[PDB]
C-alpha cells in the first residue's frame, strides 16, 4: 500500500518505516532493489535511510539461512563500501593538542566478492556492522531497539536461554564470528547511553552469554569493560 | 579579581554559560600567570559552565569548553581537574559519538584526526596524572573495537600494580592476553583467576582452550577440562576432556596407552554430545573419533546428525567426504568436497582432499589442474603458509610419482625443496623419485635422511623397511616395522611390510596374521587421515 506509494514515488532526501520494516520481516525484492538504489547514489542520507533497516535485513538473512533478495543488497552494500581504515596511535613523548610531555589497521583491505560464501559472509557482516557503527548518531532510537533485539536474538538463537527470552520462531544455533560480537558491543554501548538503556542490558547480556558459549577472548573483554563501566 | 567577577555576574544572573566560560578562561589565565611569577569562586566559575552546557542538552558546547580547557598549557593546579575532564570527555567520545559525527579539536563543528584517536589519547594523559580503574575499562573498550589488544595487555599489564588481587582487573588482562596472541601469560593469569573465582567454567574452559592449541600442553589441558567437570557447560567440559584425550591418544607412546585414550576419548565425547544434542561440536568431534577407531558406519551417522544440526560447517562436511572414501565411495567423497569448497572456496585442506580423490577416481590431469589451482589461490592470499605451497608441490609431486615421471616429479619437489630442503616430506619424496627412477640405495639414503628429521614418518619407515627387507636383512626391517606399529597401527602398508618380513623369515602364522589385519585395516582407509581435521575448541 503504502510501500507501493513510495515505489511509484536532494528534495526527496529531505508510518512508511514502520511498512518497510513488516516488509523486511514477513518473506520484497523491489524493497531491496530500491534500498540498493539508495546506497548507490551519491547522497549520505539515502545511505543512511538504507542504514536503519541493515540491522533487520542481516537478522532476516541469518533466520532464513537457519532453515535471495536481501543478500543480494547486504552484498551490494558490502561491495558498494569497499579502503583500508586506519588509526594512529598517540604518544605522551610527543607534544600533543591537550599536553606537553605509527598508523595501524583495524579493518582492511576487503576483497570485492560476487557470491555470499560460509567463510567471506560474516567478513561482509561484520564490515556492513562496522559501517552502521560508523553512522551510528544519525540512526534513530527504533533502529537502535531492532539493533539490540536483534543482537540478542542472535546471540541466543539455538540456546537454552532462547525459550526463557521467550523468543519465538526458528531455534537453530546461528555460527557467529568474533569480531562479529565485537562490532555488536560497538552499538550496544552507544544504544546504552541513548535512551535503550534496558534492551541494551539484554543485548549485552546476552552477547556476554554466547561469548562464555562461544569461548570468544574478545567480545567477553569488550563486554566486561562496558558492564564494568556502567553506572 | 576579574575571573571571580565574571563568575560572581553569573552567580547573581542565575547568558549564564558565558559569563562562566568568561570567567574559567580568565582563571586559567590568571593561574598561569600566577606560575610564571583553592577558590571557591574560581571552581564554580571554571566548572559550571560546561555543566550547564550539557544540562542544557547541547553536547557540542560541552565538547568545545572540554577543548578549550585541555588545551591550555599545564598548570600544577588544573592537572587533577584536566584528569577529571579528559576521562569524562574520552567517555563521552567513546559512548555518545561516532565516525561520521568527529571533528577536530582544532577544526571549528598532535591533533587526533578521528574519534577512538583522541579518546586514547585523553585516556593515556588520565592514566599518565593518575600515577602516584574507570580509565583502564575505557581503554579495553577503545582498543578493544580497534583489536589493539597487545598494546591493551601492556596498558592492564600497567594496571596490575595499584590493584590487590581483585577479579575483574586480573580476569581482564587474563583475555586481553589471550586476545594478544600471548597463550602462556594468560594461561597464568587464567589458573590464577580459576583462584579467584571457581565459580566461572568459562575460565577453565578458556584456559584448556590455550593448552589444547599452539602450546600443545595436553596434561594442563586434561587438568583445567576435570576442574570444569550448567549443562552447557559441561557438555563443552566433556567436550574438552574429550579432545585433550584424542590428542593425549596420538601423542600416546604405546598402542594400550593409545587404545586406553581413545576409548576414554570416545567415552567423553559421548557423555558431552548426551549433554546437549543440539551442540555440533560434540556430534562431530564424536563421529571424528568413531572415524579414527576405523568405525565407519557408527561415525557416518553421528556425522549426519552433525551436518542435521550445522549443515554448512566445512569440518563435518570434510569428515563426511573422508568416510564415504573409506568406504571407497571416492566420487561421492569428491562430490562432497566440491559442495564444500563451493561453501568454502579458500579452503586449502578440503582442496588437498580434493587433490587425493581426483588422484583415486577421476585421474592425474584433473588433480593437476587442482594443483594449479590451489597455487593461484595461495598467489592471491600471499609464519608458515609457506609450508602450504610446500605440500601443493609436494602433492603434484605425489601425483607425478603416481603416474611415473621422475622429471616432474622431482621439479615439483624441488620447488618444495627451495622453501623446505631438508623437510622430511621432501626428503621422502626424493626417496619415493629414488625408487621409481631404481637407485635402491640413494632411495634407503633419502628415507634414513627422513627419519633423521622425523623419526616417526611412518612412510619413510615403510620404504626403508621394504629396501632393507629386499636386501635380506630382515631383522633390521622386523625392528623398523615394529616401531611404525607403535607410531600408527592402522596403516595397512606397514602390516603388508611387517607380514612379508615374517612370511620371509619362515614365521607363517604371525605373516598371515599381519596380512589380514593389513585387509581389514585397508578395507576402511580414508583418502586422507581423519586426523587432518583439526581436534580444537
Amino acid at each position: 500500500g503504502v510501500v507501493e506509494e513510495w515505489l511509484s514515488e536532494p528534495n526527496y532526501a529531505t508510518s512508511l518505516v514502520s511498512s518497510l520494516y513488516k516488509v523486511i520481516q514477513e518473506p520484497l525484492e523491489p524493497v531491496c532493489h530500491q534500498l540498493f538504489e539508495f546506497y548507490r547514489s551519491g547522497e549520505e542520507q539515502l545511505l543512511q535511510f538504507t542504514l536503519q533497516f541493515l540491522p533487520e535485513l542481516i537478522w532476516c538473512y541469518l533466520a532464513v539461512s537457519a532453515s535471495g533478495c536481501i543478500e543480494a543488497l547486504l552484498l551490494g552494500v558490502y561491495n558498494l563500501e569497499i579502503k583500508v581504515l586506519s588509526f594512529t596511535i598517540p604518544s605522551l613523548s610527543k607534544p600533543s593538542v591537550y599536553h606537553e610531555p605509527s598508523k595501524v589497521v583495524y579493518s582492511g583491505p576487503h576483497p570485492q566478492r560476487e557470491m555470499l560464501t560460509a567463510q567471506n559472509r560474516f567478513e561482509v557482516l561484520t564490515f556492513l556492522l562496522l559501517c552502521y557503527n560508523a553512522a551510528l548518531t544519525y540512526m534513530p532510537s527504533v533502529s537502535l531497539q531492532s539493533l539490540c533485539q536483534i543482537c540478542s536474538r542472535i546471540c541466543v538463537c539455538g540456546y537454552p536461554r532462547q525459550h526463557v527470552r521467550k523468543y519465538k520462531g526458528i531455534s537453530s544455533r546461528i555460527p557467529v564470528s568474533s569480531g562479529f560480537m565485537v562490532q555488536m558491543l560497538t552499538g550496544i554501548y552507544f544504544a546504552f547511553y541513548n535512551g535503550e538503556w534496558d534492551l541494551a542490558q539484554k543485548a549485552l547480556d546476552d552477547i556476554i552469554y554466547r561469548a562464555q558459549l562461544e569461548l570468544y577472548p574478545e567480545p567477553l573483554l569488550v563486554a566486561n569493560a562496558i558492564k564494568a563501566s556502567l553506572p | 579579581v576579574i575571573a571571580e567577577a565574571y563568575a560572581t555576574k553569573g552567580l547573581c544572573l542565575e547568558d549564564v554559560i558565558t559569563c562562566y566560560e568568561k570567567a574559567g578562561d580568565i582563571a586559567l589565565l590568571y593561574l598561569q600567570e600566577i606560575e610564571r611569577v583553592l577558590g571557591f569562586f574560581l571552581e564554580t566559575g571554571l566548572q559550571r559552565a560546561h555543566v550547564l552546557y550539557f544540562k542544557n542538552g547541547n553536547l557540542t558546547r560541552g565538547v568545545g569548553r572540554f577543548r578549550e580547557l585541555l588545551r591550555a598549557v599545564e598548570t600544577r593546579t588544573t592537572q587533577n581537574l584536566r584528569m577529571t575532564i579528559a576521562r569524562q570527555l574520552a567517555e563521552i567520545l567513546l559512548r555518545g559519538m561516532c565516525e561520521q559525527s568527529y571533528w577536530n579539536p582544532l577544526e571549528d563543528p598532535f591533533c587526533p584526526q578521528e574519534n577512538t584517536e583522541e579518546a586514547l589519547l585523553l585516556l593515556l594523559i588520565s592514566e599518565s596524572m593518575a600515577n602516584r580503574s574507570v580509565v583502564y575499562d575505557l581503554l579495553t573498550i577503545a582498543l578493544g573495537r580497534r583489536g589493539q589488544y597487545e598494546m591493551l595487555s601492556e596498558c592492564l599489564e600497567r594496571a596490575m600494580k595499584f590493584a590487590f588481587e581483585e577479579f575483574h582487573l586480573w580476569y581482564q588482562f587474563a583475555l586481553s592476553l589471550m586476545a594478544a596472541g600471548k597463550s602462556a601469560r594468560a594461561v597464568k593469569v587464567l589458573k590464577e583467576c580459576i583462584r579467584l573465582k571457581p565459580d566461572d567454567a568459562t575460565i577453565p574452559l578458556l584456559a584448556a582452550k590455550l593448552c589444547m592449541g599452539s602450546l600443545h600442553w595436553l596434561e594442563e589441558a586434561e587438568k583445567f577440562a576435570k576442574t570444569v567437570v550448567t549443562s552447557e557447560f559441561k557438555a563443552k567440559g566433556y567436550l574438552a576432556l574429550g579432545l585433550t584425550y584424542s590428542l593425549q591418544a596420538t601423542d600416546a607412546s604405546l598402542r594400550g596407552m593409545q587404545e586406553v585414550l581413545q576409548r576414554k576419548a570416545l567415552l567423553a565425547f559421548q557423555r558431552a554430545h548426551s549433554l546437549s544434542p543440539t551442540d555440533h561440536q560434540a556430534a562431530f568431534y564424536l563421529a571424528l573419533q568413531l572415524a579414527i577407531s576405523r568405525q565407519i558406519p557408527e561415525a557416518l551417522g553421528y556425522v549426519r546428525q552433525a551436518l542435521q544440526l550445522q549443515g554448512d560447517d566445512a569440518n563435518s562436511l570434510h569428515l563426511l567426504a573422508l568416510l564415504l572414501s573409506a568406504q571407497k565411495h571416492y566420487h561421492d567423497a569428491l562430490n562432497i568436497i566440491d559442495m564444500a569448497l563451493s561453501e568454502y572456496p579458500e579452503n586449502f585442506i578440503l582442496l588437498f582432499s580434493k587433490v587425493k580423490l581426483q588422484s583415486l577416481c577421476r585421474g592425474p590431469d584433473e588433480a593437476l589442474l587442482t594443483c594449479k589451482h590451489m597455487l593461484q589461490i595461495w598467489k592471491s592470499c600471499y609464519l608458515h603458509p609457506w609450508m602450504t605451497l610446500a605440500q601443493i608441490w609436494l602433492h603434484a609431486a605425489e601425483v607425478y610419482i603416481g603416474i611415473g615421471k621422475p622429471a616432474e616429479a622431482t621439479a615439483c619437489t624441488q620447488e618444495a625443496a627451495n622453501l623446505f630442503p631438508m623437510s622430511h616430506n621432501v626428503l621422502y619424496m626424493r626417496g619415493q623419485i629414488a625408487e621409481l627412477r631404481g637407485s635402491m640405495d640413494e632411495a634407503r639414503r633419502w628415507y634414513e635422511e627422513a627419519l633423521a628429521i622425523s623419526p616417526t614418518h611412518v612412510k619413510s619407515m615403510q620404504r626403508l623397511a621394504l629396501i632393507l627387507h629386499q636386501l635380506g636383512r630382515y631383522s633390521l626391517a622386523e625392528k623398523i616395522l615394529r616401531d611404525a606399529v607403535q607410531v600408527n597401527s592402522t596403516a595397512h602398508e606397514v602390516w603388508n611390510g611387517l607380514g612379508e618380513v615374517l612370511q620371509a623369515q619362515g614365521n607363517d602364522a604371525a605373516a598371515t596374521e599381519c596380512f589380514l589385519t593389513a585387509l581389514e585395516l585397508e578395507a576402511s582407509s580414508p583418502a586422507v587421515p581423519f586426523t587432518i581435521i583439526p581436534r580444537v575448541l
